[PDB]
């Protein structure tokens, strides 16, 4: 089958870096959007970066600057680097990509900013 | 049957006792959105009928903090979704839920909706929410739709009944046999992208969208691109051909504007007309504004002279209100392309940016201002300043930018006793909003069907100086204001006079006959005479103000 998984998370001081990795296997592609959404405890999973099916990028305004998605077709990778971490950033992370218009999902990685 | 959506998103109504009125004005009897259908904050009792004959949303639908457990959207075909409720979801489902039977959106009733063309699908938090987890959400997306990312939250603190036994392959957007799911994508012969059966024949003309009745353009439930007369198609004809030996440009007879998702021979009212053959509100880039002998105004390119830009607009685009740092910009601006909003913090100035408090002086920098393309949002105001008279030569809000989306004119939370709009004598679109003025009177007065120009605009009032402690305590038009319509108290506060104006005071007589010193009327006005024009005790003295026009004494 197809599956996505999310490996690179951990646990940095305020003004940390991180990278996320997103690998896919299977027959997958981002046809209709990629990226990554994250979710706190006793909060909801929200879209934090995106990339569409044509290649158009897109951030949350409170990680605009800090956080960068890519991508790498030869590998099937979706990454998050993650830049000048803050706590607010603390979740736990998930890649999700579209793929003939059915979104499919990683397990979920930890990512904690100690302040 | 086109009607403007808002641009409010999950911000709080300020006045919660006319918002869902706001919603009724919007969309009853609209059939098309242009823009964004919110719907937000809707108590359990809101009747919600008015959105009954909705069949197309330009941009997103938002659905969220109500309590009202029913949003009648059946004849909902279409999202278009080009904005994205974050910039992702051309729909979105959220917190419609309570903080004997609870109150809660109970089902999406979404029958007719066959076509999202862009963006995904966000339901999050709605405990009485069901079948949203019994819809093939794939068969909604278009084929090509480059944004679909989607997320459906399916907790819920009430058992679902399930579908129709009625409906295939028990998909429904509701319990009722009326609810069922027809699919329109993932069953169609050949990958065409929408068909209305199974067979290569039930395959949709290319220029559809959402389905068909039929295999030709003039079949399609929905345009994907332009309703040209009845017919879908890729563009609309060009205003211009050209010559075909020359080809100098040439009036083409057929050609027509574009309006939303349509083909249309003239631009709507407060629309600009481009030489592009668009139809817009804000002008494009390198553009100029001219205004034909109709009012009718048509957009440009261009040398082009200076402008004065208002919030929402170039350097202004992000700023919040008009401060102390940016008051001295509309110096002398006749015209304000863009808005004006007044906050709370305009006038306490705020120390984190080392902005000063705005002072009352200076807001008579906009004593020139004539036309706002935008809106007009006060939200604070100086105590000591009675109305808003730095405002009194304002002839016109567009409301081409609305605030919310929805508002071109907005007054709350103000410590005005009356208007001074004096000028004010139209509102291009929007709706005019005032509410919470403690001592505002001459709200009333005002002839507000004069100042509208389309059936979707109202203003919406509550909470201002009631009607009866105003007349109790003597304060009405006065008496030569023609049909009792006034901005505020006193003869300087007409909508029009009954008689005559010398300089902004209505007068019952001017002095061509009698009285000193005496003046010739012109266009209802007083004016004087040249001080050394012997005053006739008989007839008139002045036929204008300088000595050549003069009777008895150049009459040096
Ligand atoms: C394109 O626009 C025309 C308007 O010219 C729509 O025609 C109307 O269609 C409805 C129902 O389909 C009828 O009740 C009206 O009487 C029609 N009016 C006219 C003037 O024909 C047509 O439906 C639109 N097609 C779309 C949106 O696909
Ligand atoms: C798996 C999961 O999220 N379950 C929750 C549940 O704990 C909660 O009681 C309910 C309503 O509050 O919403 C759902």
């Amino acid at each position: 089958q197809v599956q996505l998984q999310e490996s690179g998370g951990g646990s940095v001081q305020a003004g940390g870096s991180l990278k996320l990795t997103c690998a896919a296997s299977g027959y997958i592609f981002n046809s209709c959007g990629m990226g990554w959404y994250r979710q706190s405890p006793g909060r909801e999973r929200e879209l934090v970066s995106r990339i569409s099916g044509d290649g158009d990028t897109w951030h949350k305004e409170s990680v605009k600057g800090r956080f960068t998605i890519s991508q790498d077709n030869v590998k099937k990778t979706l990454y998050l680097q993650m830049n000048s971490l803050k706590p607010e950033d603390t979740a736990v992370y998930f890649c999700a990509v579209c793929y003939n218009l059915e979104t499919y999902w990683g397990q979920g990685t930890q990512v904690t900013v100690s302040s | 049957q086109v009607c403007t959506g808002t641009d409010m998103k999950l911000r709080l109504p300020a006045s919660p006792e006319t918002h869902l009125d706001m919603l009724r004005h919007l969309y009853q009897g609209c059939q098309v959105v242009q823009g964004n259908l919110e719907l937000t904050y809707l108590p359990t009792n809101a009747s919600l009928s008015f959105l009954q004959d909705i069949q197309e949303v330009q941009g997103y639908v938002l659905i969220a903090h109500n309590q009202v457990r029913q949003v009648p959207l059946q004849r909902l075909r279409i999202v278009r979704g080009t904005q994205l409720f974050e910039d992702n979801y051309a729909l979105a489902v959220l917190d419609n839920g309570d903080p004997a039977s609870p109150g809660g959106l109970r089902e999406l009733q979404l029958r007719s909706l066959t076509e999202i063309l862009k963006g995904g699908v966000l339901i999050q938090r709605n405990p009485q929410l069901c079948y949203q987890d019994t819809i093939l959400w794939k068969d909604i997306f278009h084929k090509n739709n480059q944004l679909a990312l989607t997320l459906i939250d399916t907790n819920r603190s009430r058992a679902c009944h399930p579908c129709s036994p009625m409906c295939k392959g028990s998909r429904c957007w509701g319990e009722s046999s009326e609810d069922c799911q027809s699919l329109t994508r993932t069953v169609c012969a050949g990958g065409c992208a929408r068909c209305k059966g199974p067979l290569p024949t039930d395959c949709c003309h290319e220029q559809c969208a959402a389905g068909c009745t039929g295999p030709k353009h003039s079949d399609c439930l929905a345009c994907l691109h332009f309703n040209h007369s009845g017919i879908c198609e890729l563009h609309c004809p060009a205003l211009v051909t050209y010559n075909t030996d020359t080809f100098e440009s040439m009036p083409n007879p057929e050609g027509r504007y574009t309006f939303g998702a349509s083909c249309v021979t003239a631009c709507p009212y407060n629309y600009l007309s481009t030489d592009v053959g668009s139809c817009t509100l804000v002008c494009p880039l390198h553009n100029q504004e001219v205004t034909a002998e109709d009012g009718t105004q048509r957009c440009e390119k261009c040398p082009c002279a200076r402008v004065c830009y208002g919030l929402g607009m170039e350097h202004l685009r992000e700023v919040r209100a008009v401060t102390s740092a940016n008051i001295q910009e509309f110096a002398g601006c006749k015209k304000i392309f863009g808005s004006l909003a007044f906050l709370p913090e305009s006038f306490d100035g705020d120390p984190a940016s080392n902005t000063a408090p705005l002072q009352p002086e200076q807001l008579q920098v906009f004593e020139t201002l004539e036309e706002i393309t935008g809106y007009l949002y006060i939200s604070a105001w100086p105590d000591s300043l009675p109305d808003l008279s730095v405002f009194q030569n304002l002839q016109v809000i567009r409301g081409r930018i609305l605030h919310n989306g929805a508002y071109s004119l907005t007054l709350q939370g103000l410590g005005i006793s009356w208007l001074g709009l004096r000028s004010l004598r139209e509102l291009g679109s929007g709706l005019a909003l005032i509410h919470h003025n403690t001592h505002l009177c001459f709200v009333h007065t005002v002839p507000w069907d004069q100042l509208f120009r389309n059936p979707h605009q109202a203003l919406l009032h509550t909470a201002n100086r009631p009607e009866d402690e105003c007349v109790g305590e003597g304060l009405a038009c006065h008496q030569l204001c023609a049909r009792g319509h006034c901005w505020g108290p006193g003869p300087t506060q007409c909508v029009n006079c009954s008689q005559f104006l010398r300089g902004q005071e209505c007068v019952e007589e001017c002095r061509v006959l009698q009285g000193l010193p005496r003046e010739y009327v012109n266009a209802r006005h007083c004016l004087p005479c040249h001080p050394e024009c012997q005053p006739q005790n008989g007839s008139v003295t002045c036929f204008g103000p300088e000595a050549d026009q003069c009777v008895a004494c150049f009459c040096v």
